[PDB]
RNA sequence: CCUGCGACGC
RNA sequence: GCGUCGCAGGCCUUUUUAUU
DNA sequence: GGGTATTCGCCGTGAATAAAAAGGGTAC
DNA sequence: GTACGGAAAAATAACACGGCGAATACCC
């Protein structure tokens, strides 16, 4: 049954974030970016 | 006799005979071979008991 | 543009194809459900699906070639009513392309359960708890999209 | 040893040769030659051919092929040596010890019978009449209707009348083990019971061409009969198909209703807005199908039919109750086929093939294994029904 | 089917199965490469003892 | 219309008009062996280009030559009736006349005659060859064209995604020879796939110095050395795609500074300055490569080499030299790319000597180089005739490729060939070029039997001349004639190798003129240098866009060979070189014109052609402003003054097996696929019976195929029986000199290849006015001239109680008590009585040890009669053998049958018993009537002219011619006799064999596979009695009830079509029958015919019954009341409007859905069901030949199992699956029984069956013989392997 | 060595 | 319930077709 | 001259069964 | 018509992918 032949990320309910390994720097315009 | 019976016959036999294996059995493909019971099932009853 | 004609064609159909009723209750009209007998064969679940319905009833759609792309040119007719030369001849490269990949698929499935067969027909259930402690972690996997 | 490379006789009386007997003809051949040129004292040059040439000899006896190249005869095909028997798919492993062929077997075109039971096939007369030869046999020898065991060879290849008695007699509790050509899971070997019928097919239950993978456009099945206690004991608790009702790689059933019985147990279940016999009081599943059967009420008719369903939501005990339920004519007659332990709310809407497939599943969860095989032959046999009559 | 003879031969042969099957058996003992004794074995080349 | 076609006119639907008559479907095979055997001057195709393609033959200097003059065919003993029931080859003696001269210059005598090199078999005009009795087809062959070709790697090597491309020369007959690339971008060139060499050393092969290579592969910059500054000769175009690193300065002004990236504004402004002289740094010069030496004309030393880098020290040794102009080489990166220079940098050979020493190394590895031996070898690789060859197809391809104007040229290669071939790699390489397809069909060729005769020929021809110049080296002259050194046995033993055991001769399938007119129009890509059915790969399996009217693309097989395996389309001819080609219609500016011209595939691609169904308003213009056409494998909407060509007919694309399925548009290419191949799988039954809904061309497929009696000349039936026809020819068409008649000799009842029987009846009548290509007899699926392969019942779209499951099929007994499907199977017993020591072998009745009551059936000739019904165990060739011991035929278990003909062979020497007595009077008798039948036609002639001049020399003239036609008559009769008892050859030691012929029939039974023509099959389930089947309110009782749930899951509409159209012509034949059962008179009976064959729009049958007279309307009417049949065409079908007018002419409704009634209970279905009539087929397939059981029986001798086949009567083989899937369970007494006592072991099965019968279930498991063998078999090895205890 | 056939002894 | 006499058989390789 | 380290040959592999023919030693 | 069975022409033929081992060329 199987075969043989041969910018932005956007989610899709509410919910809170979960950010895990990385490291960052507060930068001057409030944004988040990351150094990992 | 498992190598040998699935692919490349030649040189596992080769390496049989100029290692000097000593081959137990110990399974379902080399029970078929010789014609016995299998350790499988009831087979495995029967070498327990 | 062509796919959004087909799916509006497929739309129309279906909403065409569900109620097709008009039978008063006492005095008068009540939409139900349809008994019509390809309907009834393809709701059910007996044979056939939706895109059976759709290459029957409503246009095909769009064909791809045997190079990869897909032509421009998709067929605006069904099996009910008479297909042209082009149309079939389009229709013979996929007909051709699946018929080879299920001749050609077999050999491979037999050699690849073939030497995972060869490879595990030696494991027996001997004993009931050798007494250990570890184990894997059972998480549900997440790609990104949806569960 | 010369049996294990013979030399066969032909027709016209001229004996052919095989590959083994050429090569070590040939190294024999060469082997006296070498002798009888070392006898008379050659000198070295022609010595050295040919023991190359003894060496050659030899190593195209040992194995063909992988120094040089091979030599042909008479054919411009390589020939086999003694390594050619044991690798490969026609070597002594693969062809002669991993499969091999058995007897008491035989194969024949499949049909499909309805009025089969999920653990009974239907088996020819002329094929059980060959299969079961010592059988009738030693039973002839033990009634005393043949001494001699030519005297009962000639009973059977006659077809007397006690002959077909006897094939009945040792053919109702002795399994047979149906099997398909390809064989990709272990559910493609079950055992069914036989059921002599007239022709040269074989009767298939319409439950189990979903395990076989096998429909009726021209496929064929081998049968095999099992002959010591053993093995019936391993085929009637083991392959049975009773037995095998989920399958071993995910859990999911293989027993699931095809089109033609999903087909009539959806056009059963259903309503419409207006037909005859709508809006009357019904005193249960009998007076719907009296009304079904003598004509006055429609399959697909809202009345009120009161029910008595059972439940065992206590300790193992089942409790009754007992209500007016708002359903349909068909659904009532289904009701008559679904066991005591389901509820109803399963059954009062319109059963397409997953609705089904979770009664199923429903059934075997509550009551156990033994009701559901009844179930699923009495869907089985609605289902066959009522898409006749529609 | 169980009775087999012999062949006395003349002159020695090497067997092709602990010759010409990789990694060769003669090649490693000997620590020679597979060429060489392709070469001394169907006369083709000298070697001293 | 003709007279067979007035009989039954069938109602031709369909709008588009026919411009193009469907031409001879069997003509590529028969112009093939046309071109191969006819005389042909000039050198061109046949025999003669193989006999001067090999004479003259030269002696090594001996002053003789043996040349060719003439060959002449001779004429076989037998026609294709008597070798076939002879057993001989319907061949021809071939008889050459050669000339043999010597020289001392000039000649001193002639020898001449006539030499006889071997028998070539001839082509039956059906398109067969007689072998040994049976009819074979020799398969046509699809491989590529010779010529050179261009491929991609496509980034699947080096694992980088980086394309490499190779190029590649495929000849007709010699070595190939390969050029391939690097990823570090090297030229390389392999021979026949061997190791791979740089091309540097193939070019210094060819007479090559490194200054001449360098001058071929890359142009001369010169940079000359003025006073100072540096000034270097510039081309503008040289300087695009590269940056500026230098300033460029010329005549003070500024115009790229340093950089500077260049662009085409600054490409505009050199061109616009006219300036070729800039000046350049140091810097710049050392990254050049030099291309030629420099020697000093003072000195004279070698300062640089070619093809290496500069540095600054050479550059001060060519400064102080006085060497003015210095010749560089331009290397870029986009257009000029230096591959050249690396591979002559990789290559370390720089001599002709040591590139031939290279070249001998690698093709003979192992071998001592010789220069003599290395001359030798590369002049006969591509530029000797013997060894290297290409066709005039081959340097078409080869020249067209290479943008060559002229198409002509010699067979070898040559220096020029493989420069132009190394130039387009490397044009191909840089970009300017791109490369073909291997699936084009103008890539492709076509292969027929003509030219893999004549091949083979030429292998026996070279051979018979190197054993003509080998017996002409040792000998000597004036004493003998050329007829010693002519060996015709490997002539004979090449012409007998490719026509009896090849690939590509098979045999014929005749179960039907439908399988042998596929089989005969087939085109395979398989057979000797063609591809491998399980190594050809998706890319080669697909349909081509190309294959448009060329190849049929839903007529192939499934499984193994998918796409390998094509079929000829209709209107598909074959060009003169060997491709394919449809005819295309030509269109003006002015007007569609009706002339055709056949287009080839390179030839489409550069015109447009339109759609075949696209509508015209019948003058010859397009009436829609925007029609679809196609110009380069692509559909696309084009103007209307814009086409160039338009499809000839919309039957042109499918092919004839696929044409002859209606409504083929509305089902899906897997179920049309299905059903054109199980269109050929039909049996016969016992009668034919015409399809209600066809399409027209099943009248092409019985005329065309040999099944059919075609009357060669026109005239008036005289004698009408069912064994032979008597034709009386008219006057018109009667020649001028002995006038007579034709007799037409019936197949009757006789075994064909598939174990069928093939039967010719007579459909014409006494008196009855035939012309010329009228039928006259019908054949194995044959009504009338028309093409029936099946029957026709009333059929239903219901499930019935689970019958139709799956895919089963309910058949109702009344299909079966009319005996409508049962088929006839002959088969074959032979009795080979053979010459041996102790005496020969007799077939005396006298057998030893039987009782009478088996010699009851044999007569005193020991011959079983002629009509006994013979069961499995009898005597039919009673023979004993002396020591006397018994060695008789006898029927084998489980068949029987009745015996209908024996035919028996003897040899010369061996005197003929009663048998072969009466079969060789019964064969004068036949001779003797059909000489005696013009013998009174003669003699009553020659009375009336008695008579004419009756009312004396003249009397005596006719006498004497009386007495000298009795005189020719005898002769004639006795050259027959001489024939008939000629004799026989057989196998050396054999004296006599007698053949027996057993004839069944076989009825329809639940097993057997039913089909349709739409892809649906199944298996019967239950025959069903006639009280049991639904029945319709007149009680009519419906015959096959199929089951509705197949259609949506495969989509296959055109059953439905077929049923309804067939309900409309049922309904139309029981209004004529109703009409002809009750007392009508002809004017209502031939205004409701006319009626019924009016009806539709638009249509071209314009069937007008007033030239039609009174008789012939009533025979067209008692022809039409079972059914009228309706011509339905391939995408020029009927529409369902004209269903609904066709069902409004009866009494049925327009749905075609009807109430039915059940037949066990008696109530009415709650929803109408479809009822109407399909076209059902059966196949070869049935039950009786595939049930097969055992017990216990024989067993090999080597390994102790049980064999395998029902013929042996075998076991069935329990693979390795099932060993899995029973050790899956836990069934290990199961598997243990499978593998010990039911195969192998000889004392446990002995044990086993000993304890069945005393009635205990208990085995032993002991040790298969097979263990022992393979133990034995692997300690023969000499390697010591035992079991330890 | 094993199958099937025909014949004969106690 | 067995044993003696006589007869037939135990294959290999390649190609083609068909089925799953 | 030692230690790598890319290349290039070479061997092993490529699903499972039923029927019907054809050939079983060619040379001097 | 009985008897050595080999090697060189044959107007021979010619698969894609993957793993392992040997000849050989870089790099200090
Ligand atoms: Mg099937």
């Amino acid at each position: 049954q199987l075969t043989m032949r041969t910018s932005s990320i956007q989610v899709k309910n509410k919910g809170s974030i979960k950010l895990s390994n990385v490291k960052s720097v507060v930068n001057s315009s409030g944004k988040l970016v990351i150094t990992s | 006799i498992s190598a040998a019976s699935f692919q490349e016959t030649t040189r596992v036999l080769t390496e049989a005979a100029v290692a000097g294996k000593r081959d137990e059995l110990r399974g379902l493909k080399e029970n078929v071979i010789v014609g016995r019971l299998i350790p499988a099932g009831t087979g495995y009853a029967y070498h327990q008991d | 543009i062509w796919a959004a004609a087909n799916d509006r064609v497929s739309k129309a159909m279906m909403d065409n194809l569900q109620t097709e009723t008009v039978i008063n209750r006492d005095g008068q009209e009540e939409k139900q459900v349809s008994f019509n007998s390809i309907y009834m064969m393809a709701d059910s679940g007996a044979r056939g699906s939706a895109a059976q319905i759709r290459q029957l009833a409503g246009m095909r759609g769009l064909m791809a070639k045997p190079d990869g792309s897909i032509i421009e040119t998709p067929i605006t007719a069904n099996f009910r009513e008479g297909l042209n030369v082009l149309q079939y001849f389009i229709s013979t490269h996929g007909a051709r392309k699946g018929l080879a990949d299920t001749a050609l698929k077999t050999a491979n499935s037999g050699y690849l359960t073939r030497r995972l067969v060869d490879v595990a027909q030696d494991l027996v259930v001997t004993e009931d708890d050798c007494g250990t402690h570890e184990g894997i972690m059972m998480t549900p996997v997440i790609e990104g999209g949806d569960v | 040893p010369p049996d294990l490379r013979p030399l066969v006789p032909l027709d016209g009386g001229r004996f052919a040769t095989s590959d083994l007997n050429d090569l070590y003809r040939r190294v024999i051949n060469r082997n006296n030659r070498l002798k009888r040129l070392l006898d008379l004292a050659a000198p070295d040059i022609i010595v050295r051919n040919e023991k190359r040439m003894l060496q050659e000899a030899v190593d195209a006896l040992l194995d063909n092929g992988r120094r040089g190249r091979a030599i042909t005869g008479s054919n411009k095909r390589p020939l086999k040596s003694l390594a050619d028997m044991i690798k490969g798919k026609q070597g002594r492993f693969r062809q002669n010890l991993l499969g091999k062929r058995v007897d008491y077997s035989g194969r024949s075109v499949i049909t499909v019978g309805p009025y089969l039971r999920l653990h009974q096939c239907g088996l020819p007369k002329k094929m059980a009449l060959e299969l079961f030869k010592p059988f009738i046999y030693g039973k002839l020898e033990l009634r005393g209707l043949a001494t001699t065991i030519k005297a009962a060879k000639k009973m059977v290849e006659r077809e007397e009348a006690v002959v077909w008695d006897i094939l009945d007699e040792v053919i109702r509790e002795h399994p047979v083990l149906l099997n398909r050509a390809p064989t990709l899971h272990r559910l493609g070997i079950q055992a069914f019971e036989p059921v002599l019928i007239e022709g040269k097919a074989i009767q298939l239950h319409p439950l189990v061409c979903a395990a076989y993978n096998a429909d009726f456009d021209g496929d064929q099945m081998a049968v095999h009969v099992p002959l010591t206690l053993e093995a019936q004991l391993e085929a009637r608790a083991l392959m049975m198909s009773t037995n095998n009702i989920l399958s071993p790689a995910n859990g999911e059933p293989i027993i699931v209703p095809s089109q033609d019985v999903v087909l009539g147990l959806y056009y059963m279940t259903r309503d419409c807005v207006n037909a005859k016999g709508e809006g009357m009081v019904l005193t249960g599943p009998k007076e719907a199908e009296r009304l079904y059967r003598s004509g006055l009420a429609s399959l697909h008719a809202r009345v009120k039919v009161r029910i008595t369903e059972y439940e065992k939501d206590a300790n193992g005990e089942l409790v009754a109750k007992t209500s007016l339920k708002d359903t349909t004519v068909g659904r009532a007659i289904l009701w008559m086929i679904v066991p005591k332990g389901l509820p109803y709310s399963i059954v009062n809407q319109a059963l397409g093939k997953k609705a089904i497939s979770k009664m199923l599943n429903t059934c075997y969860r509550i009551l156990g294994l033994k009701p559901t095989v009844i179930f699923a032959d009495q869907i089985m046999y609605t289902g066959f029904a009522y898409a006749a009559r529609s | 089917r169980e009775r087999m003879g012999h062949i006395e031969l003349a002159s020695p042969t090497a067997h092709i199965w602990f010759l010409k099957s990789l990694p060769s058996r003669i090649g490693l003992l000997l620590d020679m490469p597979l060429r060489d004794i392709e070469r001394v074995l169907y006369f083709e080349s000298y070697v001293v003892i | 219309y003709s007279y067979t076609e007035k009989k039954r006119i069938r109602k031709d639907f369909g709008k588009r008009p026919q411009v193009l008559d469907v031409p001879y479907l069997l003509s590529i095979q028969l112009d093939s062996f046309q071109k191969f055997i006819e005389q042909d001057p000039e050198g061109q195709y046949g025999l003669e280009a193989a006999f001067r393609s090999v004479f003259p033959i030269q002696s090594y200097s001996g002053n003789s030559e043996l040349q060719y003059v003439s060959y002449r065919l001779g004429e076989p003993v037998f026609d294709v009736q008597e070798c076939q029931i002879r057993g001989v080859t319907y061949s021809a003696p071939l008889r050459v006349k050669l000339r043999l001269v010597i020289y001392e210059g000039t000649v001193k005598d002639i020898k001449e005659q006539e030499v006889y090199m071997g028998e070539i078999p001839l082509m039956t005009d059906n398109g067969t060859f007689v072998i040994n009795g049976t009819e074979r087809v020799i398969v046509s062959q699809l491989h590529r064209s010779p010529g050179v070709f261009f491929d991609s790697d496509k980034g699947k090597t080096h694992s980088s995604g980086k394309v490499l491309y190779n190029a590649r020369i495929i000849p007709y007959r010699g070595s190939w020879l390969d050029f391939e690339f690097d990823p570090k971008d090297n030229l390389f060139v392999r021979i026949d796939r061997r190791r791979k060499l740089p091309a540097t050393i193939i070019l210094r092969a060819l007479n090559y110095t490194t200054e001449q290579i360098l001058d071929l592969f890359f142009e001369k910059v010169i940079f000359e050395i003025r006073d100072n500054k540096l000034q270097m000769e510039l081309v503008p175009e040289r300087l695009r795609g590269e940056t500026a690193s230098f300033d460029i300065e010329a005549n003070g002004k500024v115009y790229v500074e340093k950089g500077r990236r260049i662009t085409a504004r600054h490409i505009r402004q050199l061109e616009k300055d006219d300036v070729k002289l800039i000046e350049v740094p140091v810097e710049y010069i050392a990254g050049k490569v030099v291309a030629k030496d420099y020697i000093d004309e003072s000195t004279g030393e070698l300062i640089c080499a070619a093809n290496m880098e500069l540095s600054l020290d050479l550059l001060a040794k060519l400064s102080q030299s006085g060497h003015k102009r210095i010749e560089t080489l331009f290397t870029n990166d986009l257009d000029h790319g230096p591959y050249i220079s690396e591979t002559l940098r990789v290559d370390p050979t720089n001599d002709r000597l040591s590139a031939l020493v290279e070249i001998y190394r690698m093709m003979r590895p192992g071998e001592p180089p010789t220069r003599e031996a290395a001359e030798s070898l590369f002049e006969n690789l591509f530029f000797s005739e013997d060894r290297y060859d290409l066709s005039a197809v081959g340097r078409m391809k080869f020249n067209r490729s290479l943008l060559r104007e002229e198409i002509e040229g010699s067979g070898i290669l040559s220096k020029d060939d493989i420069i132009d071939v190394m130039k387009k790699l490397i044009d191909i390489r840089n970009g300017k070029g791109e490369v073909d397809d291997i699936d084009h069909l103008g890539n492709r060729r076509i292969r027929s039997v003509g030219e893999m005769a004549e091949n083979q020929f030429r292998v026996g021809l070279v051979r018979v001349e190197r054993a003509v110049k080998e017996r002409l080296s040792l000998g000597d002259l004036d004493t003998l004639m050329p007829q010693d050194m002519i060996n015709a046995k490997p002539i004979s033993a090449a012409v007998k190798e490719f026509f009896g055991s090849s690939q590509l001769s098979q045999f014929m399938d005749q179960n039907n003129p439908l399988s042998e007119i596929t089989h005969k129009r087939r085109i395979s890509a398989l057979g000797p240098g063609g591809l491998t059915r399980e190594r050809a790969g998706f890319e080669v399996r697909d349909v081509h866009p190309t294959h448009y009217g060329r190849v049929c693309p839903i007529e192939t097989p499934e499984g193994p060979n998918i796409g390998l395996i094509n079929s000829l389309s209709v209107y598909a001819q074959t060009n003169e070189y060997g491709f394919l080609e449809t005819p295309y219609r030509k269109v003006t500016d002015g007007v569609v014109t009706d002339e055709i011209h056949y287009l080839s595939a390179i030839e489409e691609g550069n015109y447009v052609i339109a759609q075949a169904n696209s509508n015209l308003d019948e003058e010859g213009h397009f009436v829609e402003d925007l029609v679809t056409c196609r110009s380069k494998g692509e559909s696309s909407l084009f103007s209307r003054d814009q086409v160039d060509y338009m499809d000839v007919s919309t039957q042109q694309v499918v092919s004839v097996g696929a044409s002859l399925i209606p409504f083929l548009e509305h089902d899906d290419a897997n179920r049309a696929l299905m059903g054109a191949n199980m269109q050929r799988q039909a049996v016969p039954t016992l009668r034919a019976d015409k399809p209600l809904v066809g399409t027209g061309m099943e009248r092409a497929v019985a005329v065309d195929s040999g099944v059919t009696a075609v009357a060669k000349r026109g005239g008036v039936v005289q004698y009408v029986d069912a064994s032979r026809i008597v034709i009386k020819v008219n006057e018109d068409e009667m020649y001028p000199g002995e006038a007579g008649i034709d007799i037409y000799n019936l197949t009757k009842y006789t075994r064909s290849n598939q174990n069928t029987c093939i039967n010719q009846m007579p459909c014409v009548s006494l008196g009855e006015p035939v012309e010329r290509g009228d039928v006259l007899a019908d054949g194995p699926s044959t009504d009338l001239g028309e093409l029936a392969l099946g029957q026709n019942m009333r059929v239903a779209f219901m499930p019935w109680n689970g019958y139709n499951f799956e895919d089963s099929i309910l058949v109702s007994e009344r299909v079966v008590q009319e005996d409508r499907f049962t088929t006839i199977h002959i088969q074959e017993l032979a009795c080979v009585s053979r010459d041996t020591k102790l005496g020969p072998e007799e077939i005396t009745a006298d057998i030893p040890n039987v009782g009478e009551a088996a010699l009851s059936k044999l007569d005193e000739s020991g011959i079983v009669y002629i009509g006994a019904e013979v069961t499995g165990g009898d005597i039919l060739v009673g023979k004993v053998t002396p020591k006397v011991k018994d060695s008789s035929l006898r029927v084998p278990n489980g068949v029987s049958g009745t015996v209908i003909d024996v035919q028996v062979f003897t040899r010369d020497g061996v005197e003929k018993d009663k048998r072969a007595l009466e079969i060789e009077e019964m064969q004068l008798k036949q001779a003797k009537k059909d000489l005696s039948e013009e013998l009174q036609i003669l003699e009553a002639g020659l009375f009336s002219r008695i008579r004419a001049v009756l009312v004396q020399n003249q009397l005596e003239q006719l006498a004497e011619q009386y007495d000298e036609l009795k005189h020719e008559f005898e002769k004639k009769l006795e050259a027959k006799r001489r024939k008939i008892t000629q004799g026989d050859d057989l196998a050396p030691g054999v004296l006599k064999i007698v053949k027996v012929y057993l004839a069944v029939k076989r009825r329809i039974q639940p097993g057997d596979k039913m089909a349709g023509r739409h892809g649906n099959k199944g298996v019967i389930s239950k025959i069903n009695p006639i009280e049991d089947m639904p029945y319709d309110e007149n009680g009519t009782p419906v015959d096959i009830v199929l089951n509705p749930l197949g259609v949506p899951s495969r989509m296959n509409i055109g059953q439905i079509l077929e049923t309804h159209l067939g309900m409309a012509a049922k309904g139309i034949g029981d209004k004529i029958n109703a009409m002809l059962k009750q007392q009508q008179e002809v004017a209502k009976l031939r205004e409701f015919i006319q009626r019924a064959y009016d009806l539709g729009a638009d249509v071209r049958q314009k069937v007008d019954l007033s030239t039609f007279s009174d008789e012939e309307v009533m025979r067209l009417a008692e022809n039409l009341r079972k059914g009228m049949p309706i011509a339905t065409p391939v995408f020029d079908g009927a529409k369902e409007a004209e269903i609904k007018e066709l069902l409004k002419l009866g009494d049925l409704p327009t749905s075609g859905q009807i109430r039915l009634y059940d037949g066990r209970t008696g109530e009415q279905f709650e929803r109408p069901v479809t009822v109407g009539y399909m076209y059902m087929l059966k196949l070869n397939h049935l039950v009786d030949d595939k049930m097969h059981a055992r017990s216990t029986g024989s067993y090999s001798l080597v390994t102790q199992q049980p064999l395998g086949g029902k013929a042996q009567f075998g076991g069935q083989r329990f693979g390795e699956m099932e060993v899995w899937a029973l050790e899956a369970y836990g069934a290990a007494y199961t598997l243990q029984e499978m593998l010990t006592v039911k195969s192998d072991d000889v004392n446990g099965r002995t044990k086993m069956y000993k304890n069945i019968v005393d009635g205990n279930h208990q085995m032993e498991p002991g040790m298969p013989e097979s263990f022992n063998v393979l133990l034995k078999e692997i300690r023969s090895l000499g390697i010591n392997i035992e079991l330890e205890d």
